[PDB]
DNA sequence: ATCGGATGTATATATCTGACACGTGCCTGGAGACTAGGGAGTAATCCCCTTGGCGGTTAAAACGCGGGGGACAGCGCGTACGTGCGTTTAAGCGGTGCTAGAGCTGTCTACGACCAATTGAGCGGCCTCGGCACCGGGATTCTCGA
DNA sequence: TCGAGAATCCCGGTGCCGAGGCCGCTCAATTGGTCGTAGACAGCTCTAGCACCGCTTAAACGCACGTACGCGCTGTCCCCCGCGTTTTAACCGCCAAGGGGATTACTCCCTAGTCTCCAGGCACGTGTCAGATATATACATCCGAT
């Protein structure tokens, strides 16, 4: 059964960030977990912000705004500046 | 039919007879009266065989023993007192009932006494050592009859107020309590032979059979007049099946016990004829009167 | 016309294509943004690479390599915003970060 | 349900053939017969409390058995010791026979159980399966036809009561494959239903004539199945009702009394005592009261009509 | 579930409430057992005949000086219990009810429970109201200090 | 208008009287501040993530159903506001 | 559209029937099983004297129908009496019904009654208006003389299992030889007709602007 | 003679009363100025509505007493009739609050 | 064309066309089952009568006809089932039931 | 701006169940925030199981599912039966 | 196969284990009993909630993502386990 | 002679240790009996993952010591090292367990 | 432990009212009817995880066993806190007045929706090998009696 | 308090399988049209908020003061820690059966989507009593003398 995972960006962000780890299959399971927890976290909110906001249309502003919601103080700041940088990436072509 | 005639008038009693009871054996007849006295006469030729005293007030009622050897009698000094026939001797005297005591019964093995009072409270009794073992507020009235089935194992209870209870005997537990839509004071009460139904009399010139396993009422027997005094009722069996009891006419009616039809009325007597007994193995009645007769009599039928 | 993934485009690591399939096929709504995706996978790289560079922190402190979900916690707890944000989150082989009460000292 | 504060240090009761009267062990070691409402007579029994206590079918012997492996016959109406022996391994009960009062079965703690005579002293040692047990029960049959012994390993041997004689034997199972500590057997005074406390809890009810025509090694099952399947309670004394068609177990656990039935066996009710109280002993009026004694207090448990 | 609930009422109703010499009048229900606020307390229970029987049978009892215990389940059903009946014949009323008649539908039969407007103790004598229509005068002697002094 | 030190208009007497609301019969000073702190940490969140909703709203003034979707969030909802 | 009504003849309208309430096209007999109930008829009188008959077929001594008219609000659960709007004879005693009201201004009934049943509204009692009873033609006299407003229509209360049926005058067994009241036919299908040319005004209204009747006293 | 009651039995019929009554037991106004003060640090001049502040008022005292009841139980667990910080904090410690 | 509404179809209150349009709207399932709106609404309908029976037992148990929110908490707070169903919920003018530690009472 | 709510429906029930007694608005909005919470419990918990077994479509079995994973006992017992009977009632049509 | 009593089966040295690992140092008897009893009570949802999942599940085996949506409905979500 | 350290100081080396191990401290087939016990409450002969059990053994363990660990400090607030039952009652109050 | 006095609180009463129950005309969501697809349901197949058992081990649990350590009870004091009464103070009513900003309608348009054609990023599966886990042994450091 | 001893840290060496890397092998991602439409935006209201200001007053702050719980200390009991021993069953490894889980392939019942019509719901007026409020009153309960 073809199931879908994340474990290899793990290990690429992991090499972008410490080329010289390794890291137990154990530990990258609970990452990815982190990260489906994260996802639905996030998506729920937005989901339900837009409800408030009566909007079928889930966009970048939906998601900086619920980010910040959920994220705190510098984490909140540093992952909008990312997310901003990312899709005007994005956007450029 | 039955054909029952006059053979034996019996009487002695100075006071207002209150029970006559034929010997299981059918060799005696013990009438109690008020005039604290009791008399045993011969069952046969009425002949008188003694007088038996010893209670201090009236005597509401007396009961045999089964095996003819015994005789309980209560009295209206809250009292019971067991006698040995053959010798008389009052071999107890039972004390607390804390008011008149109005009938008594052997159990079916003899070996037990149930008794009601006017105390409107059934007291349950030893014989060897006469010793009250229960006591129950069975009715909110005076009892009037109480009696045991055939085996010992229910008392059923009658009194003033109207109510006909079935008691456990091994725990007191009111098993069953009859009731005909209306209050009529029960009078008498007693099992049928067979354990299966129950002769109750109602203070209104009505006599009733009703079945124990159905809890109602059966039978039915009127045309006697009974409403104030204590008349009992026995099943004649000896000859026809056949529902014998006294009235407050003078008369001793005689209803057929399946039809419920008046089968004979006997007359001679000049009061109430207030105690009934029937032989148990002839066909022979003794019937007692109230003091305006002073009377029992036998009666002897072919049939 | 070659194909290039779109996390290319966006210069990032997790798969935004397999975020916006699991995003439609979440029943969030009718249709997701364009760059929804996006931005939210960048929060999500961005995040993991805070907990991993923490926990790349503890387990280099204790002198490990392969880093153990103890590592983790530790840091889980280390970090008091995260923390915050993980509180009602319980960590299989987590443990407790070591905790020690004034009273319960010796004297 | 109804208390009684005449008698102290209640240990062991048994209703009389009618259930009229009730004997009650006392720790002095006295015998109090109770009448169905106030103590009919008082016997100096024993210095040991009584453990053991059975009525005659006349109803005017009981047997009683002091911890002292004392065991003596009394008659009801005098109170004094009609005979009185004594054992090794201390009577764990006595059992008059029902329809021979002059036999008596007794059950040791260590010896096999052993069937004396009143007339002569003599005494029939019974049979035993594994030659190990060290704890069996023993009791007659509802008309003392047969004896019925069980093992503290499962096995349960049906003999005859005059030549005791193997005519059934089964073991008692686990549902697995192991075997419980036959805790007691019990036998209904109207018909062939009897039951069987185990250690594991469950209570068997069987028909003792599926037992003989099943024969010796047979694997007869059980009428009814019956525990506490919420709790998980032991049997301190069970027994039938009077007809045989209830059965209460005592929960000296929780000091609680539970009511099936025996055809179907579903739980008629429950019964609840003091809490602070250690069930004792347990019995039924033979012809709906309950008998319990607890902590050396009695209680009684009627039920009643609609009427009243 | 009211049957479930019912079948509790019935199995619990024999021991639950008794009757007894009543202040109010003659006889009357007690509480044996404390009755908690709106649990069954106790089934009216009788011979359930049609409205239209009412009459026919009235007369008939007023041909027999028999009393009419019959209760309107509705517009079409009452339980006449003079004949055949239970305790619940020896309720009295109050002004002050601690109880209240409902009409229930079990397996599609109408049933008439008496319930407790409130938590009844022991020895509480039971009382509800028979909202008996006013006439031109049954005095009341419930003993409230509300009551009307009359039924009607 | 710019506001300041509204934490300590925070009355110790209403203090106390939710306190005692609360069923509580004796109370040491150090608490109200300390109190108001936790307070003030409190609605620290709530409003901003209500600006927030507003935020997304894109208003000038905010609204309870603000509020009610953060004690949602916030796992505290309420009643009785739409 | 139309009000086509299924029924060859006037007979007891179904769509006026309790979900309790069984009929019989054999005999168009009408039984229940539980308490009381009430069914009517295809027809309802205005105006005039008419005429109708009910034929009994089984009264069992638990098995009392009732007999009689009611107007509309007539609620066809009830007994056909119950309300001020019905009045009916039962049929165990011949005994009036009104206001749930058994008045005994009346004759006897019988197990095997065919009762014929006249009636007379005009063109607060209604003026001159009446009900008579026969049984078997022979009259059973005079049930209420007092007649409130409102259309009628025969009706038929059911008792728990009673066997009954509305009949109508061309087959009759004992008619009276009156040349004004009409058979339960003939006001039938006169107000059927009455009723296409309601439907026949009202699409008129809507559909074509105007309307006009001739002058008014019929 | 001026008289006095007992410590607490005054603060005690205060709680029955308060158990008792249910509105708000907080000034409004300055409630409304602490609620724009806390406003104006995330953004400033930003408007309510008056449902709105009202039900911030209601919530928060809601969760006060919250606070207040179960540091009380604490306290009772603390066997003391006085009430410590060290209570609210660790009572907040486990409600997660830290 | 004769109406019936879904409502009356069940015989209950609760607007099953409203709540089904509102659960559409909702973004939860592409399709939805006919039926479940009319089974919800129906829960909802058996729980807003226990809540409001209890408020209303309060209520005039205060001799109070219309209900005020005092009530709700005191319902909400007695019942264990529903309180646990609501524990975490506040309630707006709801104030705290009656309870007053057992040490507190001087002896 | 029409505003739907469900103040009709409450006051049905309560009339049901208490046709004399009372309602006030406050606890009437009440009411309905209420019921519009525990709706969107049930709708979500009922979307995340359909989504677990990864079925579009969101029945009454789901429903009598998740609202016993809600409901603390006894309630859901109660509960499901009338909803039992609705459908049955509404099959029956 | 019907089991019973492994509530016992949790050892006193495995409660003890537990309580110093969260940094107890004295301790009653009364609590293990106490302690198991919670235990139970808590499991006592999240079984029957997951099996209740398994339940919609239409399965005879009980999986982990149970639990994990369980916990997450009882609001103490865990990860490592999809 | 015989040593024996004073009380509580093995317990506080076994505490030091057990923050520093990681790994479960209940033995796997206890756990896995009442599981199962528990399992045949609701619903007899249910099946598990072994990776389901141990999940359920982990987050219980997680939540014991959790609970274990603020009813040490709340011991602390009641200025005892030994542990009292009303502790762990009341700090699930505070946990809202109750 | 009681009684007397103070005080605070539950009650009846009167009226005021403004929420509030009630009824309307008008609107549109709901019902009713019809069409399609395709999610769901069923069934046969495979797998394969689980549940069951069996034997050997010991680390672990049970149990016992002092015994110092603290839970706890009590006991003195004192400081901090209720209280009732002072004081002054903003809180609330209320009513005024402006408009900034919600809040509504009407476009029009960019923007996914969606489908179709294309495929390489990614995933199951297969080696592989090296940090890592275990072990044994030596050296270090805490601790409890001087 | 300086050693003895004990639990521990660390070091080297052994052997392993999971971490990882690579390989077939897609389907899901991309690309590109194409279309109806969500909302972006403009442009109006109006109203609710926002502030103003005055008037009344219940409320708040502080004082003094009793006082009584918090706290601190002592001695006791018992009891749980630590260690020793004995018993056991968890574990672990292996085997085996099947029964359920997952899969795929059909098949079609039900729901989405459309269109029509209207009737229940909703905004909106409208009397009107449940209860809010105030007052005097009767009852309950604390606190101190006896």
């Amino acid at each position: 059964t073809r199931k879908e995972s994340y474990a290899i960006y793990v290990y690429k962000v992991l090499k972008q960030v410490h080329p010289d780890t390794g890291i137990s299959s154990k530990a990258m399971s609970i990452m990815n977990s982190f990260v489906n927890d994260v996802f639905e976290r996030i998506a729920g909110e937005a989901s339900r912000l837009a409800h408030y906001n009566k909007r079928s249309t889930i966009t970048s502003r939906e998601i900086q705004t619920a980010v910040r919601l959920l994220l705190p103080g510098e984490l909140a700041k540093h992952a909008v500046s990312e997310g901003t940088k990312a899709v005007t990436k994005y956007t450029s072509a | 039919k039955p054909n029952y005639a006059l053979k034996f008038t019996l009487a002695g009693h100075t006071k207002a007879v209150s029970s006559v009871k034929f010997s299981p054996n059918g060799e005696w007849l013990a009438s109690s009266s008020a005039d604290k006295l009791i008399k045993i006469w011969g069952a046969y030729d009425g002949k008188f065989e003694k007088t038996i005293s010893g209670h201090k007030l009236g005597i509401s009622d007396v009961a045999w023993s089964s095996d003819s050897n015994l005789l309980v009698s209560a009295s209206d000094d809250k009292t019971l007192k067991i006698w040995d026939v053959s010798s008389g001797k009052c071999l107890k005297t039972l004390k607390g009932h804390s008011n008149y005591v109005f009938c008594c019964n052997f159990n079916p093995q003899s070996n037990l006494i149930v008794s009601g009072s006017f105390d409107e409270s059934v007291r349950i009794w030893d014989v060897k050592t006469g010793k009250c073992l229960k006591t129950l507020p069975a009715h909110s009235d005076p009892v009037s009859a109480v009696h045991f089935n055939r085996d010992g194992s229910l008392i059923v209870s009658s009194s003033y107020d109207g109510l006909c209870r079935i008691w456990d005997t091994a725990s007191g537990q009111c098993l069953k309590t009859l009731i005909d839509d209306d209050n009529p004071p029960v009078s008498f009460v007693k099992f049928s032979p067979n354990g299966k139904y129950i002769l109750a009399a109602t203070l209104d010139n009505t006599l009733k059979l009703w079945d124990y396993s159905k809890g109602k009422c059966l039978k039915t027997y009127t045309g006697h007049k009974n409403e104030k005094y204590c008349i009992f009722a026995n099943f004649s069996v000896t000859g026809g099946k056949w529902i014998v009891s006294g009235s407050e006419d003078n008369l001793v009616y005689i209803w057929n016990l399946q039809t419920k039809e008046i089968v004979q009325k006997l007359q001679g007597h000049t009061d109430v004829v207030i105690s009934t007994a029937c032989h148990p193995t002839e066909n022979i009645i003794a019937s007692a009167a109230l003091e305006n007769d002073k009377t029992i009599k036998l009666w002897k039928s072919d049939c | 016309a070659k194909a290039k993934t779109r996390s290319s485009r966006a210069g990032l690591q997790f798969p935004v294509g397999r975020v916006h399939r699991l995003l439609r096929k979440g029943n969030y709504a009718e249709r997701v943004g364009a760059g929804a995706p996006v931005y939210l996978a960048a929060v999500l790289e961005y995040l993991t690479a805070e907990i991993l560079e923490l926990a790349g922190n503890a387990a280099r402190d204790n002198k490990k390599t392969r880093i153990i979900p103890r590592h983790l916690q530790l840091a889980v707890r280390n970090d008091e915003e995260l923390n915050k944000l993980l509180g009602r989150v319980t960590i299989a082989q987590g443990g407790v970060l070591p905790n020690i009460q004034s009273v319960l000292l010796p004297k | 349900d109804g208390t009684l504060d005449c008698i102290s240090m209640a240990l062991t009761c048994t209703f009389n053939r009618w259930g009229t009267l009730l004997a009650v062990g006392c720790n002095d070691g006295r015998i109090v017969i109770w009448d169905f409402r106030g103590i009919a007579k008082i016997i100096s029994a024993h210095i040991h409390p009584v453990c053991s206590l059975c009525w005659s079918r006349d109803g005017h012997k009981l047997v009683s058995a002091s911890t002292d492996n004392i065991v003596s016959q009394w008659d009801v109406l005098s109170g004094d010791c009609d005979q009185r022996f004594r054992f090794p391994s201390p009577i764990l009960k006595v059992q008059y026979h029902p329809r021979d009062q002059n036999k008596v079965l007794v059950c040791p703690m260590k010896s096999a159980p052993v069937m004396l005579t009143l007339s002569d002293s003599k005494h029939v040692v019974l049979p035993v399966d594994d030659d190990s047990d060290l704890n069996v029960v023993a009791s007659f049959d509802r008309r003392g036809e047969y004896i019925y012994t069980g093992n503290a390993k499962g096995k349960i041997l049906v003999l005859k009561t005059d030549s005791q004689d193997l005519v059934a034997s089964f073991r008692v199972t686990t549902g697995t494959s192991n075997t419980t500590a036959i805790k007691s057997i019990e036998f209904a005074r109207k018909g062939s239903c009897f039951l069987i406390n185990t250690a594991d809890r469950i209570i068997r009810v069987y028909d003792g004539r599926e037992i003989l025509t099943c024969g010796r090694d047979g694997e007869p099952e059980p009428m009814q199945k019956l525990q506490d399947l919420v709790n998980r309670t032991p049997w301190k004394k069970c027994c039938f009702s009077g007809d045989g068609e209830y059965i209460v177990a005592g929960s000296a656990r929780q000091h609680a009394l539970y009511i099936w039935e025996k055809s179907i066996g579903n739980l008629v009710k429950i019964l609840h005592g003091t809490r602070g109280e250690l069930l004792l002993d347990v019995a039924w009026h033979p012809v709906p009261i309950i008998a319990s004694i607890s902590s050396g207090v009695v209680s009684i448990w009627a039920q009643n009509q609609v009427e009243n | 579930p009211m049957p479930m609930r019912f079948r509790h009422l019935k199995k619990t109703s024999k021991e639950a409430v008794g009757v007894y010499r009543s202040p109010i009048h003659g006889r009357g229900l007690f509480c044996k057992r404390n009755i908690d606020a709106g649990e069954m307390v106790i089934e009216y229970a009788g011979i359930v005949i049609r409205s239209i029987l009412t009459d026919k049978r009235e007369k008939y009892y007023d041909s027999k000086g028999i009393g009419c215990y019959m209760f309107r389940i509705d517009d079409s059903e009452v339980v006449d219990a003079t004949m055949h009946g239970n305790a619940a014949r020896f309720i009295n009323h109050s002004c002050e009810p601690n109880c209240y008649s409902r009409v229930i539908n079990i397996d599609g039969q109408k049933h008439i429970v008496i319930f407790a407007m409130r938590k009844i103790y022991r020895g509480e004598e039971l009382t509800y109201d028979y909202k008996f229509p006013i006439e031109d005068k049954l005095p009341c002697n419930c003993g409230a200090k509300k009551c009307r002094k009359f039924l009607n | 208008k710019v506001l300041r030190d509204n934490i300590q208009g925070i009355t110790k007497p209403a203090i106390r009287r939710l306190a005692r609301r609360g069923g509580v019969k004796r109370i040491s000073g150090l608490i109200y501040e300390e109190t108001r702190g936790v307070l003030k940490v409190f609605l620290e969140n709530v409003i901003r993530d209500a600006v927030t909703y507003t935020e997304h709203a894109k208003r000038k003034t905010v609204t309870a159903m603000d509020v009610v979707y953060a004690l949602k969030r916030q796992g505290r909802t309420l009643y009785g506001f739409g | 559209l139309y009000r086509a009504c299924l029924y060859e003849r006037v007979l007891l309208a179904l769509h006026d029937r309790a979900p309790q309430l069984k009929i019989s096209d054999d005999r168009l007999t009408v039984v229940g099983e539980k308490g009381y109930s009430m069914v009517r008829a295809s027809h309802g009188v205005r105006k005039g004297a008419w005429y109708f008959e009910i034929t009994v077929d089984e009264m069992p001594p638990d098995t009392a129908a009732r007999l009689g008219w009611s107007q509309p609000l007539g609620n066809l659960q009830a007994p056909l009496g119950y309300d001020k709007f019905s009045y009916s004879w039962r049929s165990k005693k011949g005994t009036k019904f009104h206001q749930s009201i058994g008045k005994h201004y009346s004759s006897g009934y019988g197990q095997g009654d065919v009762l014929g049943f006249y009636i007379n509204l005009p063109e607060k009692q209604t003026p001159h208006s009446e009900i008579i009873f026969y049984k078997n033609g022979v009259n059973q006299g005079v049930a209420y003389k007092d007649i409130f407003e409102g259309v009628y229509f025969p009706a038929i209360s059911l008792y728990k299992s009673c066997t009954v049926s509305i009949n109508f005058g061309p087959c009759f067994k004992y008619p009276p030889k009156d040349l004004t009241y009409r058979p339960m036919s003939d006001m039938g299908w006169g107000a059927v007709v009455e009723h296409t040319l309601a439907d026949v005004l009202y699409h008129v209204e809507t559909e074509v602007d105007g309307r006009r009747s001739p002058p008014w006293e019929p | 003679k001026p008289h006095r009651y007992r410590p607490g039995t005054v603060a005690l019929r205060e709680i029955r009363r308060y158990q008792k009554s249910t509105e708000l037991l907080i000034r409004k106004l300055p409630f409304q100025r602490l609620v724009r003060e806390i406003a104006q640090d995330f953004k400033t001049d930003l408007r309510f509505q008056s449902s709105a502040v009202m039900a911030l008022q209601e919530a928060s005292e809601a969760y006060l007493v919250a606070l207040f009841e179960d540091t009380n139980l604490c306290a009772i667990h603390a066997k003391r009739v006085t009430i410590m910080p060290k209570d609210i904090q660790l009572a907040r410690r486990i409600r997660g609050e830290r």
